């Protein structure tokens, strides 16, 4: 009988019934189908593989992201994506709650998995739930779409948001993600510290990757994340988040030190990012559902056959 | 600075100093009337010291240089007296001023100065220094055509062969063209070489050609003509000749006609045809050799007719001025349709034949044009050669309203060869020191490698010419943004306000202004080598008989260094040939054409070199001084007498020294002395 | 020998001499600097592209408005403007004349340009002498600062002035003003034709963008202009010109029946705009100076050696 | 006294001094050890046949490429095809000039050459200086790696570019090569095509082999080629040149027709390509190098001597 929050990131889809802890289930959120021909009976092999298995078995792939830079990009995909994961994972009824879901979907989730209600809430607004503040202007940065909403106690300003070795093979892709992981830090004062990065001593580590190959990147291994600030090195005009703001192990006392350069004087700019950051949204999301009393700002069933692809918003 | 009713005065208006006399000097107002006729008045307060110069020792009737005050004023107007009112002459140092007006033993064996000024006198020290120094003499006769330049090096010519033109129809035919402002305009540089034996007697002659205005041959700009060979050819040749050659009238000839002529005599043309068809008999062309160099031309003129169709990439879809240009010159037709619009390249090892698009094919197609013609040229002088102290007769420096890459070269030219002078005059002037005067040290100046520099030095206004012609994008628009992008920092080189003349050069006589427009295609002449190849295949005798990215300026530039080669080689002696009015008048000197004249061979900016410097004798320095030396306790003797005003002055006797007859003094002390006086 | 009156807006800065017509010269008044790295010899390639090339050859330049909401930012890319357009456009020299201009850009002209005088008339005067008229309230509103001054005859009012798809890309931008200016109209009734623009029938034009795409837009097609009144859309707190008046194909009598409603009743409004508006202005300064006798109102140069930085006013 | 263009490809490589038509030596680029045991006094062979020899005598060889998608494999081969190419061919001097070079090299050659400068241009932006365009997306592919090269006028886009019968023997391959040279040509409609190839009407062309053999190769002929778009066929998920533009006697009609359907509407797409384009590349250095005037941007040895293997780029 329980209510279950969904955030769809282009993530790492992660769900976990109305509290209190974490999503119950995390996945990289792919569907894969298999670029060769197989002959192993059965038939055995799958039409198309979702995450998890669909992470376990690359190679045989062509990883295909069903959602890209926001907006998805068909929701043939995006459905399956669900129906495997109410059905086959969470072992929940669809009639079991009302839902609640981050920023078509409210349609085909509507007519196909038939929940009594719903309502979606902006995933940069979650984010203030997490340490429980009500004040805040939030960076919230995913993969593969960055936010950065302003929002006072207790009513949020809608205008102030500004929006922003070969490895060829798109499964290869993941691995590149990998060493992305461990194997990176933004610096603090970068342009002086890549004449010292020149000189012998390593700010190398040397990660190993699956295979047997060990691939050793240094240097760029700091200039890589450092992109999210002058982000000229992609080709794309619009000033880093450094600048949209006031508009990693790196952050946040470089972007302090950035800050104060660019803030007026005399104020100050505490940063602060809790750790367990990744479910900070997810976190939020528990709090609303099971907290009085926004139940009354949905949008169920009778309500449906009236006005139905309005009114949502 | 007062002067009273009958002054001979200067007066320095609107720029120039006009000989003038004091009219009338009462009520504070001073009236002056010019020998020119002109009277100008003005408030006497206004009359500054000099501003208005006295005519110091006037002389109102040889040499330029013996003038006090040497300036232009002065130069116009001592040449006019001599010129109008006095036998004609006349030097300017080293230099044989010669003007133009109304239609030997004596200089023979004489020394330079003895004798009043005259060809001769240039021709006899050639002759003499050719022997006394065992070296090649040049007379370089400047000045632009008919200036008077063919009858000074007629005389130099007769008074060489005495003491020890027949061709000219036929170099005028090929090498001359009417221009806006002259109706036979040499558009080449020709060097005679007067040859002698051992004993120095003459024994023929060599002429060498440079300087080829290349772009004529294909474009010509507003009231211009091409080559008058070609208008000459088409108004003399026979009926039954200009049948067999498709030919008709100028006006249906793109190469004659895209300048918008009006001329309507042929007469003239037709008169040339007779004196060059009578020349090339005396030069001993057979009538076979000059009827092959007519269907040459007239395969030159219908090969300009040629059109291309832009198929894309582009093709020849005419049944003639193609048909006729290669029944003409005996070739295949579909071979030479092919290769008007197509490339050839050759690799390991096959034909690769790729498309040219049609501004490609017509710069291609011109770029033959002028290949075929400057290869007859070369041709035609072979022949006048094989017939037959050199004598090289080169335009001046040519400034109109509007200038564009043919008077750009010019000016180019005339840059070099007015550094030959310079560095010739300055080691003249050394010598005269040395055995001349005492002194400890000499310094040259006035060098003029900077504007050299500017106009043919990498990076300079032809290389970058160069380098926007070989880009596929380029324009004069871009070339021009160069230009100032590499030049507008440094030089010489100035860019107009209003972007309306284009960039400018000071040059040595005086700035002139390029405009753009033309200069990209008119440097461009890339021959394509299997146009070429087509020719070479075919025969009456005379075709074939013509033997990364090249372009018309570094051609003019190699053939200016060859020229400079040939005359450094040698001693050279300077002829300016001006033209006194623009009428052919009898003795009849129009001041204004007289000064642009004078200034464009180079005579102005020479003088006020030689000025650069004041002398006077003794008694006359003493004479105009005596106010000063009121004061002082003087001796019996003149030399004394201008030594102690002198001490005063200066009494390391660094700014004056007495000569054998004169004070010498600087300029700044005399401008101190006289503001005193 | 002529004078020259030269309007600098946020335009679209124009340019002719003392009458009679239009100006000889318009363009969209920009500076901007290549983004990117230059390898094609001469060296060619220009530091900045002024107008009008730098609106022809957008999408390899930052494009940098030289002035942005009536002061400008900076005297460096304005006085560039300057001494282009005067070199190298109008073909004008410095000493030509007495100039004549609208709003360290008077005393910057007056050491580089030497123009012998002076004299600055607002931007909103100018704009009745038009169609001649001696009375009456002007709106004048461009990019990016409107004004509302309020004249009669012939002395002037000084108190009661109130003054007021992923387009990711600066270049870009460009192209919105485009469909700006084509696709646009304002409605008479905007919260009634909000209702019915919902109905199928298109309200739509579909522009087509300079590259192949075909963009369709409707329905917000004259909701973003209405924007201009009830200014709340923006997030910003000053009433909309509807009642900064009081206090497109649309207007005037959107502007009409507007007013009507808040102006007191009885009273005959005519909202006269001429056609050919856009050069107003600019007809309005020639016949100015051309006019007699305000000559002698002039600050020429033996003046500005006295007073200098201040005596403009 | 002359300067040289050399450009290194897969090739075939090219040599020929600064301009003016087209290398003055092409060779196919390889060196070859005999795999055999040798007995005919002198002892007469040589220790590695470089070409052209080395293509000369096939079968007797183990060719080895010194270079191998895009990376060279060791410095070892490629110096000894230097050293014998500037020494034993063109007969010039190490010291005759500065050199320009395409893409441990340049130090390499600048120790053991002392060519006194250097410069190295990439190879794409030259193949634009052939018809000599400033404008253009240049799709370069030669064995044994191609690039797609966007350059407006006259900056360059730097991130917009995406880089992708027994016949045992090694050197037998030399002759599938030629096989492929006139034996080919690319389809229009490759499915439609493949129907009709199936007839007994012969695509079929008979070519003769070295030897004494007649080999008599059709279908395949012109499917082999074709992978080049829909490169599944190696294995490789990659999408095809086709796709990596927009994102033989075949092309480039094949690759219009191809792009028409996945390239926006109303749009004119010419696909303009030269004959004589294998030799593209070097029309473009010898324009280059014999132009004003970034002589000024080489590395001479007095600046190579302060930072050395950096500076470079």
């Amino acid at each position: 009988t329980t209510a279950l929050v969904c955030d769809n990131g282009s993530g790492l889809v992660k769900a976990g019934f109305a509290g209190d802890d974490a999503p119950r289930a995390v996945f990289p959120s792919i569907v894969g189908r298999p670029r060769h021909q197989g002959v192993m009976v059965g038939m055995g092999q799958k039409d198309s593989y979702v995450g998890d298995e669909a992470q376990s078995k690359r190679g045989i792939l062509t990883l295909k992201y069903p959602i890209e830079c926001g907006i998805i990009t068909n929701w043939d995909d995006m459905e399956k994506i669900w129906h495997h994961t109410f059905y086959n994972e969470l072992r929940v009824a669809p009639e079991e709650h009302p839902t609640l879901l981050t920023e078509k979907m409210t349609q085909i989730m509507f007519e196909t998995f038939n929940v009594p209600a719903m309502y979606v809430a902006i995933q940069a607004v979650l984010s203030l739930y997490a340490s429980g503040r009500t004040t805040g202007i939030v960076l919230d940065s995913g993969d593969g779409v960055t936010h950065n909403v302003p929002i006072y106690e207790g009513y949020a300003l809608p205008h102030a948001i500004m929006r922003l070795y070969s490895f060829v093979t798109t499964a290869e892709r993941e691995i590149v993600r990998d060493i992305k992981e461990k194997l990176c830090y933004v610096a603090l004062d970068f342009e002086n510290e890549m004449a010292t990065a020149a000189s012998s001593s390593s700010l190398e580590k040397s990660y190993e990757l699956p295979d047997g190959q060990v691939i050793t990147i240094g240097n760029e291994r700091f200039r890589c994340p450092e992109t999210l600030f002058q982000p000229s090195f992609i080709g794309m005009e619009s000033a880093g988040i450094h600048e949209t703001t006031y508009n990693y192990p790196g952050i946040a006392d470089r972007m302090q030190k950035e800050i104060t350069a660019l803030a007026p004087s005399t104020m100050k700019i505490k940063i602060i990012a809790p750790p367990e950051r990744k479910y900070s949204v997810w976190i939020g999301g528990s709090i609303l559902a099971s907290l009085s009393t926004f139940q009354q700002m949905w949008i169920t069933k009778q309500e449906y056959d009236e006005a139905g692809p309005s009114i949502v918003h | 600075n007062f002067f009273t009713e009958g002054t001979r005065v200067w007066l320095r208006e609107n720029g120039q100093h006009f000989p003038s006399t004091v009219n009338s000097c009462a009520e504070g107002i001073v009236v002056f009337r010019t020998d020119y006729g002109q009277v100008f008045t003005y408030k006497q307060s206004t009359i500054t010291h000099q501003k208005v110069t006295a005519m110091h020792p006037t002389n109102e009737e040889d040499d330029m240089a013996s003038l006090t005050e040497l300036h232009g004023g002065s130069i116009m107007y001592n040449l006019f007296q001599r010129y109008k009112r006095n036998q004609i002459y006349t030097y300017i140092g080293s230099i044989l001023a010669s003007v133009n007006p109304y239609q030997m033993e004596q200089y023979s064996r004489r020394h330079l100065g003895e004798l009043p000024p005259h060809i001769f006198a240039i021709a006899n020290e050639c002759y003499r220094c050719l022997w006394k120094r065992h070296d090649n003499q040049c007379i370089l006769i400047s000045g632009e055509s008919g200036a008077g330049k063919t009858e000074s090096t007629k005389l130099i010519l007769k008074f060489l062969s005495v003491i020890s033109l027949e061709s000219s129809p036929i170099m005028e035919a090929f090498g001359n063209a009417k221009t806006v402002y002259n109706n036979n305009s040499s558009r080449f540089g020709k060097f005679v070489q007067l040859n002698i034996c051992q004993k120095g007697n003459i024994q023929g002659g060599r002429i060498v050609d440079y300087l080829l205005e290349k772009n004529r041959v294909v474009r010509q700009n507003p009231g211009e003509r091409n080559y008058h060979i070609f208008y000459a050819l088409l108004a003399g040749l026979e009926h039954e000749e200009r049948e067999e050659f498709y030919l008709s009238t100028p006006e249906n000839y793109h190469y004659l006609n895209q300048s918008g002529c009006v001329e309507d005599k042929t007469i003239s043309d037709q008169e040339s045809f007779r004196e060059v068809i009578t020349a090339m008999d005396v030069m001993q062309f057979s009538k076979e050799e000059v009827r092959e160099v007519s269907r040459l031309l007239a395969g030159i003129l219908h090969l300009g007719n040629i059109e291309f169709i832009t198929a894309g990439g582009a093709q020849v879809s005419f049944k003639t001025a193609l048909g006729r240009s290669a029944e003409l010159l005996g070739l295949d037709p579909t071979q030479l349709t092919d290769a008007l619009t197509q490339r050839s390249m050759f690799l390991r090892g096959e034909e690769i034949l790729t498309p040219l698009n049609v501004q490609q094919a017509v710069d291609s197609r011109d770029s033959l044009a002028m290949a075929l013609y400057a290869c007859c040229f070369e041709w035609v002088i072979k022949k006048i050669n094989s017939r037959i102290i050199g004598i090289l007769d080169i335009f001046g420096f040519e400034n109109f309203e509007v200038n564009h890459f043919e008077q750009f070269n010019i000016n180019y030219a005339n840059e070099k060869l007015q550094e030959y002078f310079n560095k010739h005059i300055f080691s003249l002037e050394q010598l005269e020191y040395s055995r001349e005067g005492l002194v400890w040290e000499d310094i040259d100046w006035i060098d003029n490698g900077e504007c050299l520099d500017l106009i043919e030095k990498k990076l300079g206004l032809l290389a970058l010419i160069n380098e926007e012609s070989h880009f596929p994008q380029a324009t004069d628009s871009t070339l021009l943004e160069k230009l100032h992008s590499q030049h507008a920092n440094n030089h010489f080189y100035v860019k107009p306000r209003v972007a309306v003349n284009n960039f400018g050069v000071k040059h040595y006589a005086g700035e002139v202004q390029y405009d753009v427009r033309g200069i990209l295609e008119k440097n461009r002449d890339t021959f394509r080598d299997d146009l070429l190849n087509l020719l070479r295949e075919s025969r009456f005798d005379f075709i074939y008989d013509l033997f990364r990215r090249p372009t018309v300026s570094s051609q003019f530039k190699d053939s200016l260094h060859s020229l400079m080669a040939t005359l450094s080689s040698s001693n050279p002696f300077f002829v300016r040939c001006i033209k006194p009015n623009m009428q052919k008048m009898p003795d009849q000197f129009d001041q204004a054409v007289v000064l642009n004249q004078l200034r464009y061979s180079g005579m102005l900016e020479t003088v006020r070199i030689r000025k650069a410097a004041v002398r006077r004798p003794f008694q006359d320095f003493y004479k105009r001084y005596k106010v000063l030396m009121r004061n002082l306790a003087l001796p019996e003797d003149v030399r004394g007498k201008c030594t102690s005003l002198l001490q005063l002055y200066d009494a390391s006797n660094s700014e004056w020294q007495l000569g054998k007859t004169k004070v010498f003094l600087r300029e700044s002390l005399e401008q101190k002395l006289e503001k005193r006086r």
